[PDB]
RNA sequence: UAAGGUGAUAUGAACCGUUAUAACCGGCGAUUUCCGAAUGGGGAAACCCAGUGUGUUUCGACACACUAUCAUUAACUGAAUCCAUAGGUUAAUGAGGCGAACCGGGGGAACUGAAACAUCUAAGUACCCCGAGGAAAAGAAAUCAACCGAGAUUCCCCCAGUAGCGGCGAGCGAACGGGGAGCAGCCCAGAGCCUGAAUCAGUGUGUGUGUUAGUGGAAGCGUCUGGAAAGGCGCGCGAUACAGGGUGACAGCCCCGUACACAAAAAUGCACAUGCUGUGAGCUCGAUGAGUAGGGCGGGACACGUGGUAUCCUGUCUGAAUAUGGGGGGACCAUCCUCCAAGGCUAAAUACUCCUGACUGACCGAUAGUGAACCAGUACCGUGAGGGAAAGGCGAAAAGAACCCCGGCGAGGGGAGUGAAAAAGAACCUGAAACCGUGUACGUACAAGCAGUGGGAGCACGCUUAGGCGUGUGACUGCGUACC
RNA sequence: AGGACCGAACCGACUAAUGUUGAAAAAUUAGCGGAUGACUUGUGGCUGGGGGUGAAAGGCCAAUCAAACCGGGAGAUAGCU
RNA sequence: CGAAGGUGUGCUGUGAGGCAUGCUGGAGGUAUCAGAAGUGCGAAUGCUGACAUAAGUAACGAUAAAGCGGGUGAAAAGCCCGCUCGCCGGAAGACCAAGGGUUCCUGUCCAACGUUAAUCGGGGCAGGGUGAGUCGACCCCUAAGGCGAGGCCGAAAGGCG
């Protein structure tokens, strides 16, 4: 089952920086994802001028942990529990920490 | 100097290869004792 | 079931996307090169060469579908030889090879003990062989008891360290029978009456419930420290859910989950009900197995050894009785009880693992635990059976080495970047003993033994508020032949 | 003609020397010698554990052998160490 | 916001020990009282790993010996080119085979390898290369020997013919 998705805005629950959010641009087989904007990696790459010549770094995304990524709220700046379920295809939200417990 | 085994494939396979031994009782036990350990080559001519 | 996938090192192009074969999985059911049962024949670890029949064509060589062995069933053919049959051919079934451990039968020790050795013990073990089932094996009596009676066998605690056997040695070692696990008994030697009635398997279904593809399921925020918290604190809230595991330092409130609860293409276990097929509930009267039991001779198995040695297998000769008949009851005899052979079959309570599932260890942690956590039965040794290593852990994350330069448009390296850190640079956790460079102080170029222990000048160092404390070095001298 | 005299190829051990932690699992350098035989040899077979093979030393049987080698009974036994 | 492990220096008890305080670390630890042993290391002609000394001492694979000039290179006496010399010449040559297995060639590379120098190389790492009616094999027959039906011997592995 689903519980973030890539058509919403997502925040890290990781040591990842906790004022930036984005979209999930692409998903790992590894259990991971890669979130806009949030972190960056350096990479030095090798020159080979004959084969690559790639002029200098390269400085490139970053794949995260998805257990610990969560859908953003858009209310009160944070993650939030939230629910996923639709009558036909796709699984959407259903919001159950907007309706009353039973 | 000389020695007492000299290279031949030829001999090699018609005494520990592996059809040769096979096609008798104790060299398909040697084989089947070659499972038991897990040896990776059941024949050392081929 | 599901939106991210097209296995991984592996990226990119191309390619399904997100919408009725995306990937992934369950059911059953195809596809399955050559070696290999291997099934034409040959043979060699992945190779070689034929035949039978039909068709095609420059009738220069293509290329289907088939051909094993043994036993049985059928059909045609058929030698000496008429008929026949061996032999020959054709179609069909059965077997073949594989798979962990258990298991019936066969071959069958030595060591060891007897403080010495042969019988005896050890042992029907070890090892090898044959063969087979989901278990193998046993069974309801010519058995076992003891005048009381039992009423199958196996498995368990016992009976019992008793009987019996025993160089009257060393020691081997019961049965009867009790408590328990676990309880199915029948038929042929022969017919009717009864009516398909009890009970079990198989098979078309039904119902209840699991198994093989599942998704749902309550609560945690703020603040501080830190590069980063699952942490401290404030306290708040859930708990039939405080189990693992995962996530960036300790997660009841983040993820896969748990307690708690369901759903069904096809395949399928357990149990309740039912049809069908096969078996057939109950009543009654006959009838009781002759080349094998005895008997002489000899072995085997009996806890049991040549003894006064029964019994049951079994080699060989030989071979029986009828109710005032027969077998047995551990010599033999009688009396007596019990069974009545000479026909066939049997529940699983027991045995076990490659596998399936649940649970567990007062288990180990790179010399541990398997030799083997690592492209290990690899490298390597031997002609060969058969022997046989080294080697794990950067980091949270690949962010993994650009850029600036010396150099050979190098190795190697400084700076520098990434990062918490690479004094983490893949040769990467943090690392004591062993080993080797770096620096300072002392003794220091005329005297000979375990090199320590006392007494101790000079020099150099550190403590102390210092009041006979250590450290380094040491002239000289009292004592002094190590350790397992 | 030749179990003939000398002698290449071919074979080969007797003396001497070097080698001996080597180049070396037995060689090297020089010589004497075997060379139609009871010989030698290319290629493939056959002979196995108290069994083989031996003009026969208990020599040779893949360096091993008064009984080979590997794997098992076997962690057998040791009034001793 | 610094817990164990390892380890220094001081303190303290008749003693196995116990205690305070520094360095290293950064992950784990546990005061006390009751139950329980997988509970005390230097030796086994013991097992496995590490390192000194021996010692810069031995050796570099016989008894054919390459030289100089030029080159290539950061570097060369050993490589490429030139001239010259030497030894073997029944081998120190030519062809065939077993057995091995990418070794051939150009194109480069020089960490490791050839117990060196290495620019060379059967080394590293690429790229290219193996053209058959007639050649060696196969064909067809078959010796020694192996297998072996029907048949026989044997529990059987196996074997006779």
């Amino acid at each position: 089952a689903a519980k973030i998705r890539r058509d919403d805005e997502v925040i890290v629950l990781t040591g990842k920086d906790k004022g930036k959010r984005g979209k999930v641009k692409n998903v790992l087989s590894s259990g991971k994802v890669i979130v806009e904007g949030i972190n960056l990696v350096k990479k030095h790459q090798k020159p080979v001028p004959a084969l690559n010549q790639p002029g200098g770094i390269v400085e490139k995304e970053a794949a995260i942990q998805v257990s610990n990524v969560a859908i953003f709220n858009a209310a009160t700046g944070k993650a939030d529990r939230v629910g996923f379920r639709f009558e036909d295809g796709k699984k959407v939200r259903f919001f159950k920490s907007n309706s009353e417990t039973i | 100097m000389k020695r007492t085994f000299q290279p031949s494939v030829l001999k090699r396979n018609r005494s520990h290869g592996f059809r040769a031994r096979m096609a008798t009782k104790n060299g398909r036990q040697v084989l089947a004792r070659r499972r038991a350990k897990g040896r990776a080559r059941l024949t050392v001519s081929k």
